């Protein structure tokens, strides 16, 4: 079985930091292409930021989020990262991990943005 | 080259795109890519057009080296959508990008899936990372006029008019191409064979064929016969000049054996303004496999995603 846990979701006040973390088992996430997607509710899942593999390690970006969310793994750790930095109000969602081409996700941690 | 429309100057990002009736001016729509033009418009938000002075002969394909390409008149996929023979449906967020292909920079790709053809757009000013999977800002697109270089045609594929086969002839096909991949699980996130453990999805390059039912039918050895059936579909018509002939005028052509041709078209149609000739292409595909011969609504060497047992 894979198994992806994630952790790090949370209260914060806009501005504020958290880190995101997904733990797997089952593969190994340094040949796997891994995926966050956050889904806020009415809106749709949206993807936020990849680690691909199959491009050697490079990372992806949405526009939103470019240049304040941090994508990385911990190959030793088996774990892939999501720090977010300079959190909006319209990032509050339920954070997602996922394994690309799979139905492999993560239960979902849950980012709060508010004042 | 091109099958009858040399390549499209375009000046309105704004103009609309007209719904032609005629098969010859949907031909010359399809070579000015004005029916992926379309797609973007309707699908993913997009002013303009693409196939800027390259039309259809300067898509980018995935492999490089195609095959069925240097055959202007073999249809692709999105060629097939524009004249109605299937659909290249908007990507979901579940449909698999497959590695591979050289995404950066691309606003349209599309590619044949396990159970379909599945097409991918960016807005206006953007286009996509190279994983495929994001769009994001472009300067380059800006113009909204942006060259064949933006547009990538996944698979050594070729569409065409089919044969529909009883769902009864599916099966047993569909059963053999079991039988030649046990060790596929699913492929697309379609389930292939029942499979207790299954590896993570990697690229599968695959020749399979389409016959019009659930999903498509990949092959391990089959043969082709490529056979010129000279129908109507296989001739395009055009004025001296002016390019490709009214629907009024191509079908008096087609069926009233008046206007000018070329050696096979007065041959089958007649001939005595308009001009109809023979587009360039093989002909229709008969595929040998499973012990029957079938004649597929496409046919191709294309990229998929694949699990095997664990
Ligand atoms: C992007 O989105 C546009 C519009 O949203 C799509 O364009 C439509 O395409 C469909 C099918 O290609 C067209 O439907 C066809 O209508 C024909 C008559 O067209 C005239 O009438 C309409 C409205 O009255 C005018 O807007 C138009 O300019 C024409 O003057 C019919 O003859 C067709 O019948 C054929 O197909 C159907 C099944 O589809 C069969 O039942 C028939 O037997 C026959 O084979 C067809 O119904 C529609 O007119 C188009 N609309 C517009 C506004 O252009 C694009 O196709 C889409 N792009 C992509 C890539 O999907
Ligand atoms: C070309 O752009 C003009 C300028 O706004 C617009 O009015 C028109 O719709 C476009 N052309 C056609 C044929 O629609």
């Amino acid at each position: 079985a894979v198994q992806l846990v994630e952790s790090g979701g949370g209260l914060v006040q806009p501005g504020g930091s958290l880190r995101l973390s997904c733990a797997a088992s089952g593969f190994t996430i340094s040949n796997a292409d891994m995926r966050w997607y956050r889904q806020a509710p009415g809106k749709e899942r949206e993807l936020v930021a990849l680690l691909l593999s199959s491009l050697g390690g490079s990372t992806e970006y949405a526009d939103s989020v470019k240049g304040r969310f941090t994508m990385f793994r911990d190959n030793a750790r088996n774990t892939v990262y999501l720090q977010m930095d300079n959190l909006k109000a319209e990032d509050t969602a339920v954070y997602y991990c996922n394994v690309r081409w799979t139905d492999y996700w993560g239960q979902g941690t849950q980012v709060t943005v508010s004042s | 080259g091109p099958i009858i429309c040399a390549g499209p100057i375009h000046s309105n990002k704004s103009a609309d795109i007209p719904h032609l009736l005629g098969y010859s001016e949907k031909i010359c729509q399809i070579d000015r890519l004005i029916h992926v033009s379309s797609w973007l418009r309707n699908h993913s938000q997009f002013q303009g057009y693409v196939g800027q002075r390259g039309g259809r002969s300067q898509v980018s394909y995935y492999p490089a080296e195609n095959s069925y390409s240097r055959w202007s008149g073999l249809l692709s996929p999105c060629d097939a959508d524009w004249l109605g023979m299937l659909v290249v449906k908007k990507a979901k967020g579940s449909d698999m990008i497959v590695p591979g292909p050289s995404y950066k920079g691309k606003v349209f790709f599309e590619r044949p899936t396990f159970d379909g053809y599945v097409g991918w757009g960016c807005g206006s000013g953007k286009s996509r990372t190279e994983s495929g999977e994001l769009c994001s800002s472009d300067s380059g697109t800006s113009s909204g006029l942006l060259p064949s270089d933006r547009v990538l045609w996944i698979g050594d594929v070729a569409c065409q008019p089919m044969t529909p086969i009883p769902e009864e002839t599916f099966l047993e096909l569909k059963s053999f191409s079991q039988s030649e991949f046990p060790d596929i699980c699913k492929i697309d996130g379609i389930v292939f064979n029942q499979c207790e453990g299954e590896s993570l999805p990697q690229p599968f390059d695959v020749a399979w064929m389409d016959v019009g039912h659930s999903h498509k039918i990949i092959m391990r050895e089959h043969k082709t016969k490529w056979v010129q059936e000279s129908s109507s579909k296989d001739f395009v018509c055009y004025k001296e000049g002016t390019g490709p002939c009214s629907e009024s005028e191509e079908k008096t052509c087609k069926t009233s054996g008046s206007c000018r041709g070329d050696m096979q078209f007065c041959k089958v149609a007649g001939c005595e303004k308009c001009r109809c000739s023979l587009v360039h292409k093989p002909g229709e595909v008969v595929v040998s496999y499973g012990g029957m011969r079938v004649r597929p609504k496409c046919y191709g060497f294309s990229r998929m995603m694949a699990t095997l047992e664990v």
